[PDB]
DNA sequence: ACGTCCCTCTCGA
RNA sequence: AUCGAGAGGG
């Protein structure tokens, strides 16, 4: 985490098994891979903030 | 006259495990 | 298995492949306090929100008990002022073995061993 | 540098991250067990009330 | 940790043919890859099941109680 | 102590940040049970409810762009453009 | 109740009564499966 | 004669061999596929334990029992515990089994599949028997006991399809090939200097023919004639594991119609 | 003079 | 629980 492209927002898609799952082509901007890497997740507690995270 | 006592390493000199064989080590619950 | 991941044949681990087998262990001691004022292990009546009822009155739980969540393992008590020792928040297993004896001081000493198996679940390192 | 210019945050997550050809760029496959413990204040508004009362 | 029942790969009953494998290589004294081959294993998946098994159960039993 | 529109100078377009705070802001209000103006064509959601308002410039809000020296040019959502 | 080791006595001994393989002599002592049946899936 | 005609190649105790002439690949595949995991069989499912001094854990042995093959010949006479009416299980839905073993032998003493025993009503249907393919007839080595180790557990044996768990795996390995001389060009090869003399003719090229190099490629070349060999652990005979392959499929397609004409 | 971000365990006064 | 030391994970 040293740049904007590494703290992008997403739409949720609640799924099974204990693992966060993300599209292969948003790998890079995070420089993440699928061999042991955890990842963080936050969640705005409001509306405006969601907008701030959706429209920015 | 007394001093205290000294941590000993296993399989060393002054330990029993130096003394044991496959058979013995087993009933000593110790690993071969 | 894209970008360094591995898609793994479920039916083949269904046959038992890469099946782990875990064990934690918990300890405790009746900790005196000078005037031969000693601790102990019990089932009580400030206490903690577990579900002791898996205990035997002696302050324990015995092999075969399928334990989960935050269910007391050991019910130690101190001058009442609860002192029991619950399961680990994260984990959910099945008691395996437990050992009582006395310290260098000669007071009670209980170490509980709870087993469990682990299973190749999507997202496990290899 | 520890308790202001940075702190820790309620409402946060973590896990192994795997990748998904059958998914869209802008969404992230979060597991249930996070979605069961990941809340979110929402007001009672006639446009949803007929929903919130089915979640409660 | 004992012989596992049949094969991880195609799941073919192989729990059984263990003790029968031992005497084939010992009692009859023959080649490893001929003992398995003559127990009806041509898929190297099953073959890998036997040839690479360590029977640490034996060290187990050897303990006091 | 203020600027008069006749002498305005700042971007006449609306900024990613103006908008997204505006869509945000009203959307919060709306979902706080606020009087909505555009006519719901059936929107439970308040981000969209606001967004329709946005596409009918039926949002009673003034951005107050501040300048480095202190003074500010007000700008109606009715009057800002929207391209981006 | 409580067992042993080097020998594996079927001992037992309710509360407050010391601890030792009195039949042998090694304060190890286990605690035996409650006759409670438990069940595990064959999977 | 009919349609998708067939001709056995060999037949045996554990394997069966056949060319499905005039069959569609999507079929021979989808058949293959259901043969693997969608044919019903029986296998231990629950297991409670009363005494287990062995070295292997309780659920250790647990997982091991579920994988012992059971007789399943007549099995449709048992109906899925889950779909039956009895508060949990009964004799209508489950065979029950029990295993006593104690280390009396001063040597090292074995428990097998033979050592199992059935303690419920059979109701006169071929069920619940732990196949023995064994030469010695002694079954499958489940555990090992030093003179003093005991094992008391009992096994509720319900009906399952591999789709839920491998143990209800009637099948094993299923051989599959077709079009040996790659006449349909269904697979680009891989060679350093010659493709031919490096990729070895499969053991089937003799029932099809070489291609007469000089002649060109036919673009109307269709998939037909498939070389298969199926094998069952024994839970079910090998004719039933192929034919109740076909059978299951029919039923699968079937319930399409069934819920088709409901709407 | 400060000396990359975060995270999971385990242990001695 | 708190501080102190230690091995690993990206
Ligand atoms: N010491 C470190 N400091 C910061 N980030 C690190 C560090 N070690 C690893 N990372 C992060 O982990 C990622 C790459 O590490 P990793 O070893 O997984 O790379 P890799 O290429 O998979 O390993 P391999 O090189 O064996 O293929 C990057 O996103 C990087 O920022
Ligand atoms: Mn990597
Ligand atoms: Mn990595
Ligand atoms: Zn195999
Ligand atoms: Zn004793
Ligand atoms: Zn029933």
């Amino acid at each position: 985490s040293l740049h904007k492209m590494s703290m992008m927002a997403h739409r949720v898609k609640v799924i099974p098994y204990s693992t966060f799952r993300l599209n292969l082509s948003v790998t890079s901007p995070y420089n993440a891979d699928f061999d042991g890497d955890e990842m963080n997740l936050h969640v705005p507690q409001s509306e405006e903030t969601r907008a701030e995270l959706s429209q920015l | 006259v007394f001093i205290g006592r000294l941590p000993i390493m296993l399989r060393s000199k002054n330990c029993y495990l130096s003394e044991a064989t496959e058979s013995d080590l087993y009933k000593l619950k110790e690993c071969p | 298995n894209q970008e360094d991941s591995m898609i793994m044949n479920q039916s083949s681990i269904d046959r038992g492949l890469f099946r782990s087998l875990f064990f934690r262990s918990y300890m405790d001691q009746e900790k005196k306090y000078g005037m031969s004022i000693t601790e102990t292990f019990e089932k009580p009546q400030r206490m903690k929100h577990g579900t002791y009822d898996k205990l035997d009155d002696d302050g324990l739980i015995a092999p075969g008990v399928r334990v989960s969540g935050e269910d007391v393992i050991i019910g130690k008590t101190t001058p009442k002022r609860d002192a029991s020792t619950p399961l680990r928040s994260t984990e959910n297993g099945i008691v395996d073995q437990v050992l009582v004896t006395t310290n260098q001081d000669g007071l009670k000493f209980v170490k509980v061993r709870v087993r469990t198996t682990k299973i190749p679940q999507i997202g496990d390192k290899f | 540098r520890g308790n202001l210019m940075g702190k820790r945050v309620d409402f946060s997550a973590r896990t192994v991250i795997s990748g998904d050809p059958n998914l869209e760029l802008d969404q992230v496959g979060v597991p249930k067990s996070i979605a069961k413990t990941l809340t979110y204040p929402e007001v009672v508004t006639p446009y949803n009330i007929d929903r919130l009362t089915q979640l409660v | 940790m004992i012989v596992p029942v049949r094969c991880f790969s195609c799941g073919k009953v192989v729990g059984d043919k263990w003790e029968s494998y031992l005497n084939l290589l010992q009692e009859d004294e023959l080649d490893e890859g001929t003992a398995l081959s003559r127990l009806g294993l041509k898929r190297y998946c099953c073959r890998r099941m036997i040839l690479t098994h360590v029977d640490l159960i034996e060290k187990f039993l050897r303990y006091n109680p | 102590k203020a600027i008069p529109k006749d002498q305005r100078a700042t971007t006449p377009y609306m900024t990613k940040y103006e908008r997204a705070r505006i869509l945000g802001t009203r959307a919060l209000q709306i979902s706080m049970n606020a009087p909505v103006f555009v006519d719901l064509e059936g929107e439970t959601d308040p981000l969209r409810i606001a967004m329709k308002e946005l596409a009918e410039k039926k949002i009673p809000l003034v951005i107050r762009r501040y300048l480095p020296d202190g003074s500010f040019e007000d700008w109606s959502v009715e009057e800002l453009i929207v391209d981006l | 109740k409580y067992i042993c080791a080097e020998c594996s006595s079927k001992l037992s001994l309710s509360r407050t009564d010391a601890v030792r393989c009195k039949d042998c002599g090694h304060r190890i002592l286990l605690k035996a499966r409650t006759k409670r049946l438990v069940q595990f899936e064959a999977r | 004669e009919e349609g998708p005609q067939v001709k056995i190649r060999e037949a045996s105790k554990d394997n069966v061999d056949f060319i499905l002439s005039n069959v569609d690949l999507a079929m021979a595949n989808s058949l293959r596929r259901v043969m693997i995991a969608e044919i019903p069989t029986l296998a231990i499912d629950s297991v409670e334990v009363e005494t287990n001094t062995t070295v292997l854990a309780d659920e250790f042995i647990a997982h091991r029992l579920g994988l012992i093959p059971l007789q399943s010949m007549d099995i449709e006479q048992l109906e899925y515990s889950r779909d039956c009416f009895c508060e949990d299980h009964c004799d209508k839905c489950s065979v029950v089994l029990t295993l006593q073993a104690f280390g009396e032998s001063e040597s090292t003493t074995n428990v097998y599949s033979k050592d199992l025993v059935i303690v419920s009503n059979l109701m006169g249907r071929n069920i619940g028997h732990p196949i023995i393919q064994d030469k010695e007839g002694n079954g499958v080595l489940i555990c090992k006991l030093r003179k003093g180790q005991e094992l008391k557990l009992t096994c509720v044996a319900k009906k399952g399809i591999a789709k839920e768990h491998a143990k209800w795996g009637p099948a094993a390995a299923i051989e599959f090939e077709y079009d040996p001389w790659n006449k349909l060009k269904h697979t680009d090869y891989w060679y350093e200097q010659d493709s031919a003399k490096e990729w070895p003719q499969s053991k089937n090229c003799e029932y099809e023919d070489p291609p007469n190099e000089g002649d060109p490629f036919d673009y109307k070349a269709q998939a037909d004639t498939f070389y298969m060999n199926v094998e069952s652990v024994g839970s079910i005979p090998v004719d039933q594991v192929v034919v109740r392959g076909i059978d299951t499929l029919q039923k699968k397609v079937a319930s399409i119609l069934l819920a088709l004409t409901q709407m």
